[PDB]
Parts: C-alpha cells; structure tokens; sequence
C-alpha cells in the first residue's frame, strides 16, 4: 500500500495550464502518474486532478474506484498540502490511531518512502523511545493486523512467467563466449599458463554472473515494479 | 474420565487462568527469548498458538 | 438454535459510534458487516457542495488578490462544509458570501435560507486583507455516495468551477469479527461496528437507515 | 455398572465398542502389599463399616489423548499349543482403530519440499473462489519459494490447473518433461474449455473481472487494447486466474496462480504430539519426573 | 502490555524492585482476603463470568494497579518484619 | 507402476485368466490351466507404524485378465499407482496471516 | 433520481438448477446483495443427510462382508452420498431398510419406499453383491444443517449400529455474476444473476427463499438497541 506508480505514457510532456494537462489525459494521451511538468512545475495529471481536502475523502475516493491506494494524489493534512498517495497517508492513519498521539506520530514516519524491513523497524525502535512499550506494543499489533489484510488482497503470487529472464542475458553470454575463445587462444600459444587460465575463466564468469544480476534486477525496476 | 467432563468445568478454568502467563519455549534455548510469557486463550484443538512478530 | 444475540451501542455524541452484536453464528459477522459497510458508505442520503463561483476567478488553479488563500483552498474548506437540510421537499440551495477588508470569514457569514442548518459555523473559509474582497455563491445538492467534479460537471455560469461531490454523511466504517464462545459453542462472531459522520447524519441514524435499505433491497425477490 | 458397561464375561471389552481415555479396555485385580491401615484408614472404616477388600484395581486403561473403536483381542492363557514366560498365566491384547481426519497442527507436503502445518481451516465461504463458484482447497504463500528456489511446484501447478479442465493426468519425466510451450498449449485448450462454457451459457464478463484486467494491463500481464477474453486468455496461459474473496465478494486485486497440486499428509500428528502433565511418576534415584 | 508497564518502571531504581514490591503486595493481599486493598470500590478490577461481573481474583493484579495509585509505601527496613505481620493481622484478620 | 509391484502393494494376475470369486476378503481366479487359484486380501492389518495395511479388490466377476494385470490395491495404490496423498485445488496467494 | 425496485427474473432446469435476475441495481449493490446471500446458501440451508447405518453382522466400521465387494468403510462412503426428499415439513427422521442378495449392484433404488420420502439419486451405486453375498441395512437419514461429523452426534438407533458424518446442506454450488447495465442516462447500474446448484431435495428458488429470510431475521437484531 506504500509504493506508489510510476507511469510511461505521458513520458515527461510539456504544459502551460492544468487544463490542458487534463484534456491531454481526457484523450488518453497522458497517464495518470506519468512525470509531466506544467509550466515547470514537474508534476502528474492525478496531483491535479484529485485535491482531497483530508485523508477521510480520499479514502472515500478510494473505496469508491476514483483512485487506487498507489496513485499519487494531493492531500490536506495536518494543515499541509501533500503530494502523496492515499496509501502513505491510510499508514501514517494507522501508526496515529496506534499510538494515540497524531503528532509524534507524524513526526515518527517517513511518508516520502515505501515502507519496508529497515523503515519499519526504525519506526518501532523511534516509537519505543518516544512513548514506551505498552503503545509500541499496540503499534506493533497494529502493523500486523494491517500488513496481513493487504497483503490477502494485493495481487501477490507467483507463477512460472514472474521469473522474468532479461534479454541482456543473451547478449552477456554471447559476449562471455567470445571472451573464453580469446584465452583459449592466448592458452594455446603459452601465453598463459593452466593456473592463468583457469582463473581469468573463473574472474570473466564471476564478472558475468554479476552483470546478469543487474539486468535482472534493472529489468525489474524500469519495466515491471 | 473424558467422558466424565461437564461444561462449567471449561467455564471454571477459565476463572482459574484469569491473568496469568504461562512459559512458552523452543528448543534450542540460544538466548533469553527463547523463553517468554504469555496470557494463555483457551482453544479447541491440539495445537499451541504462536503470535506472528515473536517467532523470529 | 442460537438466542437472538443482544445489541449493544456506545455513542459520543453525534459523530462517533461502536456497535456490538453477539453472538452470531460462526461467519455471520462478515455476512452482515461487509454488505452494512458498502451500504453506510454509498447510500445514505447527504448534501455536498457541487459548484462554486467567485468574482474576478476564471480556473480552479487561480489565486485571489487581497485574500490569503488560493481558490483551491477555499473550495477544500468547502468540501469540509456540513449542512443539513430540514425540509424533505428542498433539494438543492445556493448560499452567497459576500465580505471585505481584513475578516476571516467563516461559514456562519453566508447568508441564512430557510429550511437550511449549518452544523459546522466556525469553519474556516478564508482570510481576507485590507482592500480585500470575497464574492462567493456556493451550490449545495442533496445526494449520496462521492462524484468527482467531472462527473457531474454542473456548471450555472461560465466560470462558476464544479467540486467534488462528498454527499456521504459517513466519513469512514470500521468493523472487525472476533470469535466467542457461548458454553460449548466454540466459534461463534462477535461483530463490532465502528461508524463516522460529519453529525448532519448520527451514527446510529446511518446505521438504521443502511439496516433498511438492505431489508428493503431484499424484499425484491418476490415477484418475477 | 457404568465403568464396566462395554466389558465382556471374562472381563475384556468388547469388539466394535468406542473407548475414550480413562475407559477400560482389559479388567485386573491384583492382591494388595502388607500394609497396616493408617489410624485414619482404621477410623474411616470403622464410621462406614466395610472392609476393605483383599485386591486392588490394576486394570489396562485407554490412556490420556487416545481411543477409537476395539476390533480384535487376542487372549493367550496357559494351560490352554500355548506357553509364555515364567509367571505369567495369561496375555490380552487389545487393538484400536481410529479414523483420522485432518485437522489443525497436522503436517502437509508437495513432493518439491514445500511442507507446513495446517494453522486454519475455513468453512466454505470463506474461501477464495472462481467466478464459476467453485472454491480452492487450499492457500500455500508465496513468501515460501523465492529464498525456496524449487519452482517444480510451480510448474506442477500449472500443468495440474490444464488438468483440471481437460480431465487429464500427465507423466512429466525427470529432465526429459513437459516445457513451458507444451503446458500452454494445454492451457490454452483448458482455457477452451473454462470460459467458453461460460460463454455459451449466457454470460458475458464481470464488473470485477474488468477491475481485475485493469490492474493487470498495469501490471504489465496482459496486452492493451485486446478484448477481455482475449486478456483473460493470456493470464490464464500464464497459469493465474481471477479470483473472488469468499469473504467479500471482491476480486482479489490481481490474477492468482491457482491449479492441482499433489500434497501428501505426513505421519507427524499432532493428535500423537501433544501432552501435558501436572504432577505424575518420578525417578527412583533422582526423585525427578519421568520422561 | 501490562496496563501502566512504563510508569511502573518509572517508579523504581531497578526492574527487580518493582518484582519484588508487587510479588510481596501480592501475597500480602491473598493473606488478608483483599481487605487491605488501597482501591476504592470503582477502581477494584473486575472478571466477567457468566453470571456477571465480579472481583478478579488475580492478586498481581491488584497489586500493580494499586502501586499505580501512590497509596503504597516501599522501601527497605520500612518496620520491623514481626511488627508489620502482627499489626496486619490485627487490622485485617486471617480467615480461620 | 513399478513402484507399486515391487514393494507388493498389490496382487497382480499369476497368469491370463478370469475371474470367478470377488469379495472384499478374497479373489478366486481361474487360471488358463484349469486350476482355481485363490487369493486371500489383508484386511486392516497393523502395520510396524500404526498406519493400516489392507488390500481392496480392483476386478469384478467374470472379467478376464491377462497376466500382470490388477487384482487388488494395497496402501496408497490407486488402479496400480502409487497413491501418496491427494490431487487438491491450490491457490498461492497470503491469506490474513494464516 | 432515486433508483427503484428493479425486475426480477427466474430461470430453472429441473430441480438442480436455477439463475436469479435483479435488474437493475445501483452501483456497487451486485455485490453488497450476492455475496452475503452466497455465504448463506453455503452454509445455512436446512438439508437431509445418513447420520446412522446398521448392517446386520457388522460390529464396527473397519469390517468386510462376505460376498460383498466394499468393505464397510466404501459402503458408508457411499451412503454419504445419498440424497432424500422429504415431502412431509413436520418429518425429522427416516429409516430407509434394504434387503438384497444374490449376484446384484445394489443402487439407492433398492431401499423400501417410505410414505412421504423421494429418493432424488436412485442410480447411486451403494454396493457389488456377489452370488452368495447378503446385505440387511437400516440406514437412519436425519434433517439438519450444516456440517455435523460422526463423533459431534453420535447418533446409534441400535448397539453395532455406526454413526455417519453428516452434511446437511442441499445446496452444491453457489456462483454470481454482476453484469454492466444502465436505465434510461445512469450507467454504471448492476445486473445480478445468482447461479444455484441444489441436490434436488430443495429446489434453487427454495434455497434462495430461505437464505432471504435468514439474512432478514438477522437484519432484525439491530431493532432493540442497549447501552454499553
Ligand atoms: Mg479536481
Ligand atoms: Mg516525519
Ligand atoms: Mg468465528
């Protein structure tokens, strides 16, 4: 409930008025939380579109189908004007009521990340030194109760096609290919000794092995967060 | 004998646990939290309930 | 076979209330508790301010020299207006403000109109300078559920600027079902209800009337 | 009277009775040790006026935690082709049958290491469903296969759902098995199979469905601008499936891997495991309680 | 958490201390029937049986939500230990 | 298959035959020979383990049957495979912290 | 601008199957009215299940019969799977008696009728006789609801006789379908069709009937409000 989307379709358009910003998405031209810039503003259609006036109405929003949990949107609270997803402000919602103090608590989280393990685990060890551990102890149920019933109705599985194979991946190992045949070569004319050999393979596949974890990994971030 | 066991009989017990912990423990003991107390539930069934954020 | 279970209320106010049903047998707490939500908080009648003019604004994303505000504040203290219509028959107003010079005007400052309470007269609006001028008429429908401003995209004159439509008296529902026991009977519900109103509307009102709507919605399997 | 309700003439019970723990399965006496009665005992019997008996009860009980129905016994006595160590003039053995359902603490495996104790089990309803009505059997999470790596199951699992809606099995043999372009077109022919049938009968998608292939085109499962059946195709070709919470009526928001699995129940029971004690026998030499 | 964990914590020099003062409170209150409590009628804590609601009978209990009050008194060589059962048992004699 | 038949978890035909007698405690079949041969089935027997060794029949009378053929299913054996536990509907998704 | 009562329109095949039209709806009310009605066909509806069998000469459960295919274990299976009708509202309860042998497979037709009873699954294979096999049964068929197993009831006419699990519910399966529709200028309006598989023993409209009326009584408990 905490990450929020990043979308390709607008794909960092240029705008004079909101409006023209909004017809652009009316026609289907701009996604919702593309990065646009509205007069240099460097904003979304859905920050503009949808101004809720307290956590209340947009979560109103949400359970109506206006916007999902993820889409950023601009909220009033606490008497500051946010650019932020219902999501962040339903936990920010959740450690308040928690801890019974809507202050400290907002003082506790970071709002402007996705919540996980070290996130987490700072805001416990902050709330047990700033109210103790009968509330702590009532965060942390808290945190529980909410973590279990999203997680139940996010979407999370797993099939054979979540194990996303990289096209890179073709490409690096072509690559390495190549580059086995060049020792081979240099192995061949003395160049090289056994043991000269066997560890250049050894420190081109561990280098290798390396490159295609972060294709993996880039091909996750850029195409399917 | 089982078949002996009436109803306020669960009703008393439940008086008689009003408040109190029990020890839960799981071997390997390697530090102190291997050991922690409880307010016990009474549950049908045959198996201990474990909350989640203490089993790691 | 079950005793008809016992309802409890515990009420503060008119703003806030929690309901206790128990017990149930096992499951009927979310039989009864996910239906009533969806109900409490897309059917019960309310009003909402649906459309605002003010003089010398063209767009939304305006701002208004001389007062503090910009048009998207004062238009999402709007939102925030409770008002409460007292005759049946009335369904829509248009409340004016009109004020200058260094005010802070509130929602007691619009002009009365008859058969139309405000529960909320100390909500902020807007601050206003010296040389300061705040010229306002404001739509106010009867309606339920929430509908963006371009749903409905209700429009009097030119510039007058469509608002989303917060109807629902019911600002947030919670329930949770807990398992109880009654003797020997081991997984029985215990519903607990946990409803927010702006106070137009109480609680225990938005309950009756979503308790009625679903009885009413059931009576429809009758006559084929 | 009670006590020896289901007890036969020579003091066994008898075949087809239900013992439960505390109830007697084979009636003994033994003669008692020596003892003279504490002047207590002497009182009490001389307030109530009857003697105390020569023997003792030593009988064979069904122990804490166990029982079932009695379906053989076996009696060996001496002097009857029979003979038995020194001493002892008879032997009975009584056989008890239990039927064991499933239950919570019970152990569940699939033949790639997945393996867990049943923590919950849910009345119909409330579990996850298919738009057609039917119910899933059982929830496994996915936080048990990445760190896992056995993706066996996985495959397992779509094979098993192209199974369900063919009405066929599959002999898959090691390192020379069924590929992921063979177990589409199986679920592609299933697919065939699933939601044509619905299309026939006289119904179109559902309101939830669209919500559901909305957060999947985001996903990036399936292809903008194609139909909902033809989305509804490519996730289930990906083996996952729209899915209704019991609970709720609403979807599950995005398309869940569902299909067969083989799961095995395991001999760890919990009906065997679980013992408590109070107070009870203790150590000769150390006085402390036996194990 | 036991309800007021952190002022109780609070109260002592050391975490064994507050063990001590409530286990010895305890027993002092199961010794006299609950006669000596600090609490005030309202304030007793209470066991929801079938039949209603009644005392809870959990002395640890009670003894922490009285430290919790101020209205007891602790520390070392406070009286006496014979003069402190004897004056006990006269305001509030044992069941016989 | 094979695991079955060579842990004898199930009676197999001795011969090409038919089928004279099926009961749950017994199959008489007749082999080409001429010869009655009759086969005793183990019925909820104890195993070392406590689990319940019995064998079920899997024919019928007058069926004929060629050598290596079926007779009875013994434990975790369905129509001669090896049957260690059950074929259920799965779905991987969490479900509430359960 | 208030939406009224909608058209509602049924459809059944026999007495296993039935679709519920509702027409139109309000946004988001296929779901607020079908999933609690599913939840209570699932598991409310008043059925007719075997609780108790008696087979002469059998002791226990874990028995064979001789000239009987099906040991008692597949017989109770079997007989867990009978479905029965019973046409008389004040009836509780039933014996069913069968008598057979002889070279024969024994289905549920072969009980003796019973004034006011239908069997609704009389192909139900119950057991293969062999020349020289006997089968005496009393087989006691109770109604109730829900889920009751044999070791909750313990219900035994007679001292061999064997209890049965029992799940009363006559209702199969239980599916809805909320379709797009619009009336006049609203859209977004729901069509609700209910899908009901029943046993027979209680037609579909039965069970949608009584799961109305149970949701209605409970509806009921909020009326007398008390003070916390
Ligand atoms: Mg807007
Ligand atoms: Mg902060
Ligand atoms: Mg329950």
């Amino acid at each position: 409930i905490t990450q929020v989307r990043k979308e390709k379709k607008g794909a960092g358009l240029e705008f004079a008025t909101p409006e023209e910003a909004l017809a652009a998405h009316e026609r289907g031209e701009v996604a919702l939380n593309a990065p646009i810039k509205v007069a240099g503003r460097e904003t979304s259609v859905g920050r503009l579109k949808y101004v809720f006036a307290n956590p209340d109405e947009a979560l109103l929003a949400v359970a109506h189908g206006i916007v999902d949990l993820q889409d950023v949107v601009t909220v009033r609270y606490m008497g500051k004007r946010l650019e932020t997803s219902p999501g962040r402000i339903l936990f920010a919602r959740i450690v308040a009521e928690a801890v019974e103090d809507e202050k400290v608590a907002w003082e506790l989280i970071q709002l402007d990340v996705p919540q996980e393990k070290n996130s987490l685990k700072d805001l416990v060890y902050q709330a047990f030194l700033r109210l103790g551990m009968e509330k702590t102890a009532r965060l942390l149920d808290a945190l529980k109760y909410y973590g279990f019933t999203f997680s139940t109705t996010s979407g999370i599985t797993i099939g054979i096609d979540d194990a996303v194979i990289p096209e890179e991946k073709k490409q690096y190992l072509e690559e390495a290919d190549r580059k086995l045949l060049q020792i081979e070569q240099a192995y061949e004319m003395g160049f090289l000794t056994d043991r000269e050999r066997y560890d250049q393979i050894l420190q081109l596949w561990t280098e290798t092995t390396e490159k295609v974890t972060q294709a993996v990994f880039k091909n996750f971030e850029e195409n399917y967060p | 004998r089982q078949r002996d066991i009436k109803d306020e009989v669960w009703d008393a017990l439940e008086e008689v646990i009003h408040g109190k912990v029990v020890l839960l423990n799981r071997a390997p003991t390697l530090h102190r939290l291997g050991i922690q107390a409880f307010q016990p539930v009474l549950v049908e069934g045959q198996s201990i309930q474990l909350h989640p954020l203490v089993c790691e | 076979k079950l005793k008809a279970p016992v309802f409890t209320v515990r009420t503060q106010g008119r703003e806030y209330g929690e309901f206790v049903l128990e017990p149930l047998e096992r499951g009927f707490g979310v039989t009864l508790g996910n239906p009533l939500r969806r109900i409490l908080l897309s059917s019960i009648p309310g009003t909402a301010v649906t459309s605002v003019y003010i003089e010398d604004v063209l767009h939304e994303f305006s701002t208004i020299p001389g007062v503090k505000e910009d048009v998207v504040e004062i238009i999402l203290n709007l939102k925030e207006l409770v008002v409460r219509f007292l005759n049946p028959s009335l369904q829509t107003v248009t409340l004016l403000l009109k004020a200058e010079g260094p005010k802070e005007v509130k929602a007691r400052d619009f002009l009365p109109v008859a058969d139309v309470e405000i529960m909320n007269p100390d909500l902020h609006i807007a601050t206003l300078e010296e040389g300061g001028r705040l010229n306002m008429e404001v739509r106010v429908d009867r309606g339920v559920g929430y509908v963006p401003a371009e749903k409905h995209g209700i429009k009097d004159r030119i510039n007058a600027i469509p608002v989303d439509a917060v109807f629902s008296p019911v600002r947030r529902v919670a329930f949770q079902v807990e398992d109880t026991r009654l003797g020997q009977r081991t997984d029985l519900d215990k519903l607990t209800l946990r409803i927010w109103t702006d106070g137009s509307v109480t609680p225990l009102e938005a309950l009756n009337q979503a308790v009625e709507i679903l009885r009413e919605h059931l009576t429809y399997f009758s006559n084929p | 009277e009670a006590a020896l309700r289901d007890l036969d003439e020579e003091g066994v019970v008898r075949i087809g009775a239900e013992v439960k723990p505390g109830d007697i399965l084979v009636g003994r006496t033994s003669f008692k040790g020596e003892s003279e009665p504490t002047p207590e005992e002497r009182l009490l019997r001389s307030i109530f006026g009857e003697k105390a008996r020569d023997v003792k009860d030593t009988s064979l009980r069904v122990p804490p935690g166990e029982g079932g129905i009695v379906v053989r016994t076996v009696r060996l006595r001496r002097g009857d082709g029979v003979e038995l160590k020194p001493g002892v003039r008879e032997v009975v053995r009584v056989y008890v049958a239990q039927k064991r359902k499933l239950q919570v603490g019970d152990k569940l495996a699939n033949r790639h290491g997945n393996k867990g104790v049943v923590a919950k089990i849910l009345p119909v309803e409330d579990m996850p469903h298919l738009p057609d009505g039917t119910p899933v059997d059982v929830i496994l999470n996915p936080l048990g296969v990445p760190s896992r790596m056995n993706l066996g199951q996985i495959l397992e699992t779509h094979l098993g759902l192209a199974g369900y809606f063919l009405g066929q099995r599959y002999i898959s043999p090691i390192f020379d098995g069924a590929k992921e372009p063979e177990i589409k077109e199986l679920l592609a022919q299933a697919f065939e199979v699933y939601f044509g049938k619905r299309k026939g009968e006289g119904f179109g998608v559902d309101k939830r469905e669209v919500e559901v292939l909305r957060r999947a085109e985001k996903l990036g499962l399936v292809t903008p601008g194609k139909t909902p059946e033809e989305q509804l195709k490519e996730l289930f070709l990906q083996g996952k499936v729209v899915l209704y919470d019991g609970r709720t009526g609403e979807p599950i928001e995005g398309p869940i891997v569902v299909g067969q699995m083989f799961i095995m129940k395991l001999y760890h029971m919990v009906e065997d495991k679980m013992h408590a004690r109070s107070t009870g026998p203790y150590s000769l030499i150390t006085q402390q309680p036996l194990g | 958490a036991e309800p007021g964990i952190d002022k109780l914590f609070g109260m002592v020099d050391s975490k064994y201390r507050l063990t001590v003062v409530v286990a010895k409170r305890a027993q002092q209150l199961l010794r006299h029937g609950f006669k000596n409590t600090v609490l005030e009628p309202e304030e007793r804590p209470k066991m929801q049986t079938l039949e209603g609601l009644f005392d809870d009978p959990n002395a640890v209990t009670w003894a922490m939500k009285e430290l919790l009050t101020g209205r007891l008194v602790f520390g070392e060589n406070l009286v006496p230990e014979d003069r402190l059962q004897k004056e006990m048992e006269r305001l509030y004699p044992v069941e016989r | 298959e094979r695991v079955v038949r060579d842990s004898l978890a199930a009676l197999y035909a001795e011969e090409d035959g038919e089928v004279a007698k099926v009961d749950g405690n017994r199959i008489v079949v007749r082999y080409e020979d001429g010869r009655l041969v009759e086969y005793p089935l183990r019925r909820f027997y104890r195993s070392n383990q406590g689990t319940a060794l019995d064998q079920r029949p899997r024919v019928v009378v007058g069926q004929r049957v060629r050598k290596g053929d079926l007779l009875a299913d013994g434990p975790a054996s369905e129509n001669g495979f090896l049957a260690l536990g059950q074929n259920v509907l799965v779905a991987i998704m969490p479900f509430d912290g359960y």
